[PDB]
RNA sequence: AUAAGGGAAGUCGGCAAAAUAGAUCCGUAACUUCGGGAAAAGGAUUGGCUCUAAGGGUUGGGCACGUUGGCGGCGUGCGGUUAACAACCAACUUAGAACUGGUACGGACAGGGGGAAUCUGACUGUCUAAUUAAAACAUAGCAUU
RNA sequence: GCGGGUAAACGGCGGGAGUAACUAUGACUCUCUUAAGGUAGCCAAAUGCCUCGUCAUCUAAUUAGUGACGCGCAUGAAUGG
RNA sequence: GUAUUGGCCAGCCGUGGUGACAACGGGUAACGGAGGGUUAGGGCUCGACCCCGGAGAAGGAGCCUGAGAAACGGCUACUACA
RNA sequence: GGUAAUUCCAGCUCCAAUAGCGUAUAUUAAAGUUGUUGAGGUUAAAAAGCUCGUAGUUGAACCUUGGGCCUAGCCCGCCGGUACUGGCUGGGCUGGGCCUUUCCUUCUGGAGAACCGCAUGCCGGUGUGUCGGGGAACCAGGACUUUUACUCUGAACAAAUUAGAUCGCUUAAAGAAGGCCUAUGCUUGAAUACAUUAGCAUGGAAUAAUAGAAUAGGACGUGUGGUUCUAUUUUGUUGGUUUCUAGGACCGCCGUAAUGAUUAAUAGGGACAGUCGGGGGCGUCAGUAUUCAAUUGUCAGAGGUGAAAUUCUUGGAUUUAUUGAAGACUAACAACUGCGAAAGCAUUCGCCAAGGAUGUUUUCAUUAAUCAGGAACGAAAGUUAGGGGAUCGAAGACGAUCAGAUACCGUCGUAGUCUUAACCAUAAACUAUGCCGAUUAGGGAUCGGACGGCGUUUAUUUUUGACCCGUUCGGCACCUUACGAUAAAUCAAAAUGUUUGGGCUCCUGGGGGAGUAUGGUCGCAAGGCUGAAACUUAAAGAAAUUG
RNA sequence: AAAGUUAUCCAAACUCGGUCGUUUAGAGGAAGUAAAAGUCGUAACAAGGUCUCCGUAGGUGAACCUGCGGAGGGAUCAUUU
């Protein structure tokens, strides 16, 4: 029911039964791409760009109007990041707790909690390599993990 | 309940059976071969021995009697055991130094009835057999 | 997690028959279940079944006509010879004169008493009577 | 200083003497305060002569299309990285092979005998100059006023 | 002088009668005596007279050596075990 | 070198080979198989022994004759018996 | 069996098998007490203290179905006739051909039928003939095709043994013989099936895996340059040379095309938004109470028990008031209420990192479940060095009770109880109930989030807060009932199990000996982990009923 | 062309050490099981007369006591502003 917990949740998002853009939008696909690229240039990430595009003006679901996904669009325009978002975000958590442990040496629970993050990181990295997204020698040395972040 | 059931999982089923097989008592005594090493009889059915003395054995609680046992030393190994004469008034047919033949009680190691701790019984004496003397169909050699 | 949708569907059907209802829902759709339902339907053990549709796995709804008993499934896909079928029909069937074991062959998902006629064999999936 | 055969049978007691001994290569137990025991125990080689191999330094390349200077030095601008070359200079240490001898070769000097246990002091150290160097004294550790 | 404290202060740490289904001994009991009556450990030991104690091992032969036994003339806990 | 291939052997040169899918080692009152005993189906257990294959002639090694032997109702030496 | 023996020793009578019966040891069925089919794990023997994770096992849905014609072989129903014969436009089952976007690779050679035109001939046709033109069945030869698992059919594979056909050795176990008339003779059998794993061919294409075009390094062309190599037989013969020509490798321009990417799982991960919690760490704030100390005031016994007694007192006990110090702990609110993987966690504020549920027309796209060895945390007691040492309090000393009392009752009191830096890794670590997933019955309470609604309440008010009614998601629990389960007690799981198979890990096999001995390994030690045998025994044990 | 003889090779057999495996002798020590009539107490089963049991630590002729932290398999499913 959940990877690393004892509880189950079903707070998902239901996708409508309509593969046609609402008529009132009346927006062409050609103009859609530039604003997406605009936010990526200012420094945003594919996940968060969608919520502004959805909230601020018009398109609820990019796929129907465009025919392709945000990452697919970005990859063909050479703005795709080197390391996939899911792997990147996890690392950001692991580094911060490490800094906490060196000052607070008696925080036993976080030591247990820390075990979870890289175990998730290791499990996710294995899949990326066997499909061909990551080079087959990437290893995530716990020492230099900071360099990977930036 | 709790077995492995997959199609490519014959190895686990074989391993568990061979391991859990040892908790059985009947099978385990055969594999280790304790009877051959330990039992006074080296896996055989009968044996011959020489008589040392005659002893009386007291019965257990509900009964009360003297069970009239005998002391024997085997020729194969030279160990000494106790044997139950199994008839009525036969202690007048066995004397000292008479080279008797022994069998078991048919309980496969444990003691039968009330006699506290004897696992064998005399079948022959001077090669004549007990029942022959009892029904006076023969005579002992002189 | 879900590992045998065919077993899940059959289990739901059995509950209704022993409780006496006339309707069951089936959440995951697949060719194997839908063809499995047809083999009973050609013998009358079930009634009319409706397939809904959405861009997803897809639900199914059939209404139970009664006159149906235990219908199970064998989870480990065994290998059956054409000679070792009398063993299986002796194994799990109330009687010889009726009941059906269902196989999968290269000629399609089908049952015995015709596999004997067509001289075919394959793997076992279930049974119903 | 040396002695045939025996090898502690001598004597309170192996007292005195003999035996092992350098270097290179193998192998090394119980026990333990895991640092030791350990050169444990126990084995093999060692000359002469003729050869072979390995372990370095210094100086040039280094080009072209001009330049100031008495063939050459600097101040240029470029390129180019010899599957690395050529000349000269200098001691020793290590390894391998053949031949050879009355089978000998750390040829003199120099140069540990070893093992299984018991009593007693933890260890390095100190004292009766001129009969006793020890189990005696001292020591770090512990405790008391 | 009378009354309390103090043993890693000096030192000390016993005798006598009955008894369990052969016997034998005495867990247990009764009794005298003072401040308490040798606990954990160890042994013919550099500490044991009787003594060349008794048993095993080492030798052809051992008052010597080692391992056990313990009513120990007269072992024993910082006079440290 | 053998009747012939082969790390079978002699020289020079590389650093490899097997393993939790159980290597290496230890036990077997263990010659292997065709097969015997008992049964709903699935099995459990035995197999020195009349047929096929392997090894041995007290224990080890060495050899002559011949197409074929490391032979033993053939020889040589040691061990243990006699 | 203890003086009338249903059981000993004897006579009579009777029972079972019978030329055989008894006894001992080994093995099989009985044994669903080894359990893949097919066995237990709340209390009877047994779910590791809890979580992470590698070998190993198992893994959501989705890509050619349907319809329209023709034909064959076989069974049943029907009619009728003589076991035999024909018929139904009979009903079916198996198979083979075409059409619907689907048909089914290709080259060379062989012989040759049906359909076609000729005439010698007969009754709209045929042998005619070295007459000739098509596309197709077979054979031979060559080239091309995702790979394993699975199933069908073939080949090959001792004799004896197993099942099994035939023959009156006088029958049978056996044997492979024999049979007919009259015969100088004739005639037969010595069959058949299986083994089943591995290897060799063939048909099938569901089921379970695996690869293909995404920075196009993609497919095709008798379009068209190019640069490289190989070289038949023909020009009398040989050698060398060349043009054309045949083939192969690499690489450009142009043309052809619907030019190449599955859903977004009541699978999983991550991002985002407002909340939520006695989850954790570091610092910091506050609170009485206990003990001691100082100041202050008086006058006799005070403490303690079922009742006594130790101990303390005019150097004033006990009691009263103000002030100070030390250490531990956060009462009442506090509950069938919360959080955490468990052990556990309750005073304020500040800092630091973390988490579930909810909301969501954001994002990736199978990335998942459980885990032998392996690893992190792990109450209390205990160990090694410091600090601190208020209160309680192992060991111990005294006072009582008691025949004794090394205890239960009382006064003190050392280690310890607290903390810092390191060890130990066991508990009735209990829900005596492993983890993931699906279905199954009614109800009212309760915690967190969201949604809808008439009202009330008091707010620089109105939105909101708070109270009421209802719906929904996720938790800690409870009440009635059994359609179900169990031996029962009881259970919404301990159900969906003789009508037995969703996936994965661990543990037990009558009671003792025994969590002992020996070996290995971790630890300063106490000890932890792994873990037998000899021997002994007919009962130990669970739930419920009557006394 | 025999005896003999020089240098390699295959090698039985013997001596000494090391390691592994099997059988077995022993002064003495510490146990467990059975046969019970003995002897000393009464720990457990009732609120067994101090509720029982678990982990740990110390002590005591013996069953056993006490301290700290747990459990009910208890002698309580339950007490109101």
């Amino acid at each position: 029911g959940r990877l690393h917990s004892k509880g189950k949740g079903i707070s998902a998002s239901a996708i409508p039964y309509s593969r046609n853009p609402p008529a009132w939008l009346k927006t062409t696909p050609e103009q859609v791409v530039e604003q997406i690229c605009k936010l990526a240039r200012k420094g945003a990430t594919p996940s968060q760009i969608g919520v502004i595009l959805r909230d601020s003006h018009g398109i609820a679901q990019v796929k129907v109007v465009t025919g392709n996904k945000i990452l697919r669009i970005l990859k063909s325009n050479g703005l795709a990041p080197d390391i996939p978002e899911d792997l990147y975000f996890l690392i950001k958590k692991a580094v911060a707790v490490r800094k906490h442990l060196e000052r607070n040496r008696k925080d036993k629970d976080s030591k247990f909690r820390l075990i979870l993050i890289e175990s998730r990181i290791h499990r996710l990295a294995r899949y990326y390599k066997t499909v061909g997204v990551l080079p087959p020698t990437w290893k995530y040395e716990s020492s230099t993990a900071s360099t990977l972040v930036a | 309940g709790g077995k492995p059931r997959g199609l490519n999982a014959a190895r686990k089923l074989r391993n568990n059976r061979r391991e859990q097989r040892w908790a059985d008592l009947q099978y385990k005594k055969r594999a280790l071969g304790t009877a051959y090493k330990s039992s006074p009889f080296g896996g055989s059915s009968h044996a011959k021995g020489i008589v040392l003395e005659k002893v009386g054995v007291e019965a257990k609680q509900p009964n009360s009697a003297i069970r009239k046992c005998v002391r024997v030393q085997l020729i194969k190994n030279g160990k000494k055991v106790t044997a139950f004469v199994p008839n009525d008034g036969c202690l007048n047919f066995v004397d000292e130094n008479d080279e008797v033949l022994l069998a078991g009680f048919g309980r496969k190691g444990k003691a039968k009835g009330d006699i506290p701790g004897v696992r064998f019984k005399v079948v022959k004496v001077s090669g004549v057999g007990l029942l022959a003397l009892w029904k006076e169909k023969k005579e002992k050699p002189r | 997690v879900r590992t045998s949708v065919l077993h899940d569907a059959l289990n739901s059907i059995n509950n209704a028959e022993k409780m006496g209802k006339r309707q069951v829902m089936i959440r995951p759709s697949s060719k194997v279940i839908v063809k499995f339902l047809q083999v009973m339907q050609r013998h009358g053990y079930i009634g009319e079944f409706e397939e809904v549709d959405n861009h997803r796995s897809g639900k199914i709804v059939v209404q139970l006509n009664g006159r149906l008993n235990k219908c199970g499934v064998i989870s480990p896909r065994y290998n059956v010879r054409l000679a070792e079928l009398e063993k299986w029909v002796t194994k799990l069937l109330p009687a010889r004169q009726f009941g059906y074991v269902i196989l999968t062959t290269s000629a399609g998902i089908m049952d015995h008493e015709e596999a004997r006629r067509k001289h075919v064999a394959g793997k076992i999936i279930g049974f119903f009577y």
